[PDB]
């Protein structure tokens, strides 16, 4: 839910109607098929949680 | 507020309970779908009164 943005140098997904920043994660996203039909798409790091936690 | 028309169709989608990526993994026949039905609304208001 939301809409990435960037404000020129990084890139967040912020809600719809009120801009509020967050770090763009597995947990915030979903995935579908490979890069090569989506117009537009563009490569960024998607951060996930899990690997502090196995890396304990 | 300006926005992309690709971001807003998919907006759109997502209002009628379809995933967002139904619309970009078929943006290129939707385009086509949606410009050729416009194009039989210009044959039927010029066939028939
Ligand atoms: C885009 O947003 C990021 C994160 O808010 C900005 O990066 C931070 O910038 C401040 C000030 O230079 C630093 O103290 C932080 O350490 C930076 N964080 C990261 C993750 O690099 C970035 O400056 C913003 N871009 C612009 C053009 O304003
Ligand atoms: C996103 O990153 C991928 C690699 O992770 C880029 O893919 C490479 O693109 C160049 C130029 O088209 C090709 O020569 C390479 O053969 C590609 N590598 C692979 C593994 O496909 C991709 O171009 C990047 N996207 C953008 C918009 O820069
Ligand atoms: C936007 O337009 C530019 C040319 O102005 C084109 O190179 C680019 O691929 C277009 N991107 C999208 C998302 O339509």
């Amino acid at each position: 839910e939301g809409v990435f943005v960037s404000n020129g140098t990084h890139w967040f997904v912020t809600q719809r109607n009120f801009y509020e920043p967050q770090i763009i994660t597995t947990d915030n996203t979903f995935v579908s098929g490979n890069c090569d039909v989506v117009i537009g798409i563009v490569n960024n790091t998607v951060y996930d949680p899990l690997q502090p936690e196995l890396d304990s | 507020l300006q926005i992309p028309f690709a971001m807003q169709m998919a907006y759109r989608f997502n209002g009628i309970g379809v995933t967002q990526n139904v619309l970009y993994e078929n943006q290129k026949l939707i385009a086509n779908q949606f410009n050729s039905a416009i194009g039989k609304i210009q044959d039927s208001l010029s066939s028939t009164a």
